[PDB]
RNA sequence: AUUAUAAUAUAAUCAGUUCAUGGGUUUGACAAUAACCUAAUUUUAAUGAACAUGUAACAAUGCACUGAUUUAUACUAAAUAAAAAAAUAAAAUAUUUAAAAUCAAAUAUAUAUAUAUUUGUUAAUAGAUAAUAUACGGAUCUUAAUAAUAAGAAUUAUUUA
């Protein structure tokens, strides 16, 4: 299918920082609210990610968006862990990995962690090890920044040029 | 510098250039790994 | 080719022009020739300087969103290909410089190792450990400073000649491995042997 | 300009335990830049019970400061089979996949490799066999 | 051939592992020796349940490539990318340097295309080196729009008049 949809699934993977990524199924909707409410806060809303698709969506990178014209069979299958969700998957539209947005949903997450199913880690902008996570986990990426977007990003002008003499 | 006819890069560092019609083999970790085709 | 295929980003400040010399010089190779017609020119607040350059490139200027891009009339022409990488990069150093300015400090490591401006910034005096006197004059377009006696700023419009002039001060005394101690220009490093 | 940077964790040749300031290890950490004494307190309260100060591997984590998380392991991986037993792997004394697995339940209660599947333990137990002078039977 | 339209750019270099042995010293690299295996969070005890297909364990994606170091640590570190009007063609790792084979072109026979014979597969530099004096025999020869009636090998390879 692809199409707009698959668009929804390279705005779970743009820019700024703090995914979310979770199965659709088994899913409390009081958490998922709570998940919504989270991408709230930033601005956004809950976007569905079905496989087959989503495969397709992960198989080609700053591609022309594929749509229903394209198929799962006529793409190349190669990588074995192209679909990343073994199935129906409810993420918000959150941005890539940050500790300090992925905090306040980790404690929604963590309150019915046993009813989602978190989607391992995916290389994005940097190789992700689904397996290594935990080092991810403990080493994550620098939240000293929290305007993202809004001023720092390129307004920031930090003239570093000569700082020891 | 090693004048020498054959001129193989030794190690990683080592990057081959082509100066005043002869091979020069410099290197930015290991000096000793300077070389010149003749 | 992938170099000069990358576009160039101008502020109303600068302005990016061409035409043609009083004068075209060609460069002649074994069979290959190159005729140097055009003359490209980067204005703007800090200074203003020139790049003589081929016939076959040309620019091509857009309005919208101040992208100008550079091409050649013949790509799969090989010299042509490679001029078009170095002009394209040669026009976004001088908008760098233009707009923001080059710098190449030197810090001066060694007992009594240090620079000083002698000629009131016209002549850089530096003294490296020799009992005659060394130095060297000042280029036109470098402006030379020093917040310190053992660490000189060169700073200047042109990449090429204030990095040109930065590595002929450094000339006097590069780096010794043996105690990190010389002159360094910018962000340079050595690997120091062990005493022994 | 904050980030996840760097300090120091004190085991070297892994170490034991039983909570003590530890010759020189105790100044180890001062070379760390770390004491090593009132922890051990908190390190008795973790570290004791009928095993004789077992070795576990001394995980004494450090902070960018004396503060610090110190902690350790479950008994010494290769020291569960060297206990239990008192060509194949090291062959010499052969442990049951049963005593494999029973062992794979011990390493598994200590909360470190609680996350380990006993499974993996038991796959990580043929390795200590195979490293120290024991034997895992099928 | 294989992998290709998916690399320098880019962090992280980890799960047995600190590979095992010996070993003052050795966790990468001390020499010897060995060389593949687990780990897939959101959550745990000293005298028993393969290990389950969970939409997937598997994945060498490293016995830190390799130094480093007293040995480790530090530390680079196989994992590998961003970036594709797609292949038709501009990736790497090699082997290769061939018309034998295969293919194309052609001759010869029966000839609505049957066999047989023949022809078709790398370049430049370095290596370079003595004694009256440079010595392709000498001059000298590699071409350039603008611009002459007008030059454009005078070298090598295969050929024409």
């Amino acid at each position: 299918r692809k199409t707009f949809l698959i668009d929804t699934y390279k705005h779970l993977m743009e820019n700024s920082s703090m995914i979310f990524f979770v199965h659709y199924n088994n899913l409390s909707k009081t958490e998922d609210h709570h998940f919504r409410f989270k991408i709230k806060q930033t601005g956004g809303k809950l976007t569905k990610v079905r496989n087959n698709l989503f495969e397709v969506y992960l198989r080609n990178s700053h591609l022309p968006d594929p749509c229903g014209f394209v198929k799962r069979k006529e793409q190349n299958w190669k990588h074995p862990l192209l679909p990343l969700l073994k199935g129906p998957t409810a993420t918000i539209t959150y941005e890539d990995t940050n500790p300090q947005q992925v905090a306040k949903l980790l404690k929604v997450l963590q309150s019915a962690q046993d009813k989602l199913m978190v989607i391992g880690a995916k290389v994005e902008n940097e190789v992700l090890n689904v397996e290594k996570i935990n080092t991810f986990k403990t080493l994550p990426t620098k939240p000293e920044m929290q305007s993202q977007l809004v001023s720092v990003l390129q307004m920031l002008s930090g003239l570093g040029l000569v700082r020891t003499l | 510098f090693k004048v020498r006819t054959s001129v193989k890069k030794f190690c990683s560092d080592c990057y081959l250039v082509r100066r005043k019609g002869r091979v020069y083999i410099y290197c930015k970790s290991n000096k000793k790994h300077k070389q010149r085709q003749g | 080719s992938q170099v000069g295929s990358l576009p160039l980003y101008i502020s109303p400040e600068v302005q990016v022009s061409i035409n043609a010399l009083s004068m075209p010089r060609i460069i002649r190779k074994g069979r290959t020739s190159m005729n140097i017609s055009q003359n490209i020119t980067v204005k703007g607040p800090k200074g203003e300087l020139s790049v003589e350059v081929p016939d076959f490139l040309h620019l091509d200027k857009d309005e919208k969103h101040g992208k100008i891009n550079v091409t050649v009339q013949n790509s799969e022409d090989k010299h042509q290909r490679s001029m078009w990488g170095t002009v394209r990069s040669l026009i976004n150093n001088h908008i760098i410089g233009v707009t923001e300015g080059h710098l190449a400090v030197l810090r001066f490591v060694g007992t009594g190792y240090r620079a000083q401006l002698e000629n009131d910034g016209k002549f850089v005096n530096v003294k490296v450990g020799a009992s005659i006197k060394q130095g060297l004059d000042v280029p036109e377009g470098i402006v030379v400073k020093t917040p310190a006696p053992t660490s000189l700023i060169i700073e200047g419009c042109n990449k090429q000649q204030v990095l040109l002039f930065a590595a002929k001060l450094r000339k006097f005394h590069p780096p010794e491995p043996y105690k990190g101690k010389g002159i360094y220009v910018n962000d340079e490093t050595i690997k120091l042997k062990d005493k022994k | 300009m904050s980030q996840a940077a760097k300090n120091v964790i004190v085991k070297l040749i892994v170490g034991a335990g039983q909570a003590a300031p530890s010759p020189p290890v105790g100044p180890a950490l001062g070379s760390k830049g770390i004491k090593a004494i009132d922890f051990c307190k908190e390190f008795n309260a973790r570290s004791a019970n009928y095993q004789p100060g077992v070795p576990v591997p001394v995980l004494i984590t450090i902070k960018p400061d004396r503060t610090f998380t110190f902690e350790m392991k479950s008994p010494p991986t290769g020291y569960l089979l060297l206990k239990a037993l008192k060509g194949p792997t090291r062959a010499l004394g052969e442990l049951s996949l049963k005593h494999v697995y029973e062992i794979a339940k011990i390493k598994k209660s200590d909360e470190r490799h609680s996350l380990l599947e006993m499974e993996g333990i038991v796959k990580s137990i043929v390795g200590v066999a195979k490293s120290m002078g024991i034997k895992v039977v099928p």
